[PDB]
């Protein structure tokens, strides 16, 4: 349900969705593939909601407990470039780079991140 | 700072100056004590044009290295290039003071006090040159008749 | 029972495009 | 304005002064016995009894280094390469791989074909090769004739040359073409070897390469 209001570009009814399957799942079984899901969406939708600090808490959760994600660094790449956290941006913005070589916007948002970072 | 280095070097050799630098600022801040590195940067700034900065940074590498022979180097070719003899002239003397057995320190200071105008200077200094290195010679005997 | 693997998220390339533009024209700004 | 363009594109009495050409093809000579400032230029090891191969080996690397010497682009390894057959010993890489030991050989028809097929138009300017009279009497190539074209269908002669004797590097520039620019400006060039020295029937190639124009940390 949550999935299905993102993609209908009807982000509130999705966020509190998944906020319930979240809380609903919170207390058993963190992994398994699902909780994992749960907060890659939910973070997906907080980003699109343009509240970001619980987004980049729910990311960096699946980061702990998954780190072979090319995509999860990425969107913290995005996340911390939205931001003025430049470095962080970087250090996954290169992790990313490292676990798949052959991204199309990660060389962009890195040649993006180094030319603000130097002319900061 | 090695990987920045090596990348503001591969973007040198491109071309993409303005890359480079972009790379090198970074290899800096990484690391504010060098001398190569603050050279490589000023270089890539007057591949740019900005030849003040380029000086800035160059004098501000010198001050944290007073004993640094590329360094002198470099500011006797931008002062060659910037028309500054005047104190190109002690540079090029505390460089080949530095350096006494290298070839290449006498060829400049006496391309110097030629270009100065004071021709037993440069006569001199060109013919240490030759007698030091045959290998380049063909660039020291053309100075030599352009000279006399 | 075979639960179907739920469905992902993804980040869209129009919506980094449009962020990295946006920080162009903040950058430009000042 | 359109006119005078129109004029500019399409010279019709402007340009042809007499139409009395001579049709016939020039042809260069090769040899080294005779000193000559053009010949100086186009013959780069210099004229000289046969050195012994560590004496063409030897030289063979000189000459790599006084063409690399001069500010030059090498882009030798930037176009596609495709000779007439090979004979499962030795590919093109061995004579596009700057080493005199090794080489490519062909073996197929007597007119041997080496294509030079470029994806970009890129401008040449220096052609150099490498010839062996006595290392490679056998295989050596004495009749040479080099087509120019922007694509395999408008391929057209070029150049004649014609092979006596040359132990070494043989340095062509191109200035008939286009005497204002002094380079040659095409994307399809390929080469024929008809027919070898005393009557032979295979050709070897040891080296090749093409030439264009335009302290550290570890």
């Amino acid at each position: 349900m949550g999935v299905m209001y993102f993609k209908k570009n009807e982000f509130v009814k999705a966020k509190k969705y998944l906020k319930k399957a979240l809380e609903v799942v919170k207390d058993l079984d963190p992994s398994s593939r699902t909780t994992i899901s749960i907060q890659l969406n939910l973070g997906h939708t907080y980003r699109k909601l343009n509240e970001n600090e619980i987004a980049i808490k729910c990311f960096r959760c699946v980061l702990e407990k998954n780190d072979k994600n090319s995509e999860i660094h990425c969107s913290l790449g995005y996340l911390y470039l939205k931001t003025k956290k430049l470095q962080k941006a970087i250090d996954h913005l290169h992790k990313s780079l490292y676990l798949k070589p052959n991204n199309s916007s990660a060389t962009a948002l890195l040649k993006n991140a180094l030319e603000l970072n130097v002319t900061l | 700072y090695n990987a920045y280095y090596g990348l503001g070097t591969s973007a040198m050799k491109l071309g993409q100056y303005e890359e480079a630098l972009l790379y090198f600022e970074k290899a800096r801040s990484i690391n504010p004590v060098n001398v190569v590195l603050i050279c490589c940067c000023g270089g890539s700034l007057e591949k740019l044009g900005y030849k003040e900065k380029a000086l800035q940074y160059y004098e501000l590498a010198c001050h944290l290295q007073p004993t640094s022979s590329l360094s002198k180097y470099k500011m006797g070719q931008l002062l060659y290039s910037m028309t500054r003899y005047n104190v190109a002239l002690q540079t090029f003397e505390e460089l080949v003071k530095l350096v006494p057995d290298d070839a290449t320190a006498h060829y400049l200071l006496g391309q110097t006090y030629r270009i100065v105008g004071r021709k037993k200077d440069a006569i001199k200094e060109l013919t240490v040159a030759m007698n030091l290195d045959p290998k380049g010679n063909q660039v020291i005997i053309d100075e030599l008749q352009k000279c006399h | 029972m075979i639960r179907r693997a739920p469905t992902t998220l993804q980040l869209s390339h129009d919506d980094v495009t449009s962020l990295i533009d946006d920080l162009n024209e903040q950058k430009l700004k000042q | 304005g359109i006119n005078k363009v129109l004029d500019h594109l399409a010279p019709s009495e402007l340009i042809k002064p007499v139409k009395s050409c001579h049709n016939k093809p020039s042809v260069l000579v090769l040899d080294d016995r005779i000193v000559d400032a053009a010949t100086k230029d186009l013959y780069v090891n210099g004229f000289q009894q046969n050195p012994t191969p560590e004496n063409l080996q030897h030289m063979f690397h000189q000459g790599i280094e006084i063409l690399d010497s001069a500010r030059m682009i090498n882009v030798t390894h930037l176009a596609l390469w495709k000779p007439s057959s090979f004979k499962l010993g030795n590919p093109v890489d061995f004579a596009l791989d700057d080493n005199y030991d090794t080489f490519w050989q062909s073996d197929g028809g007597q007119p041997h074909q080496l294509d030079i097929m470029f994806s970009k138009r890129m401008d040449i300017c220096v052609m150099a090769i490498f010839f062996s009279m006595i290392a490679d009497e056998s295989y050596a190539p004495s009749l040479v004739k080099v087509y120019a074209g922007h694509s395999p269908s408008d391929a057209r002669f070029y150049k004649m040359l014609e092979v006596r004797n040359v132990n070494g590097w043989v340095a062509l520039r191109f200035l008939d073409n286009r005497e204002d620019d002094q380079l040659l400006k095409c994307q399809f060039i390929r080469l024929l070897f008809p027919v070898n020295h005393e009557n032979g029937k295979d050709t070897h190639l040891r080296g090749i390469r093409l030439y264009v124009p335009s302290a550290i940390l570890r």
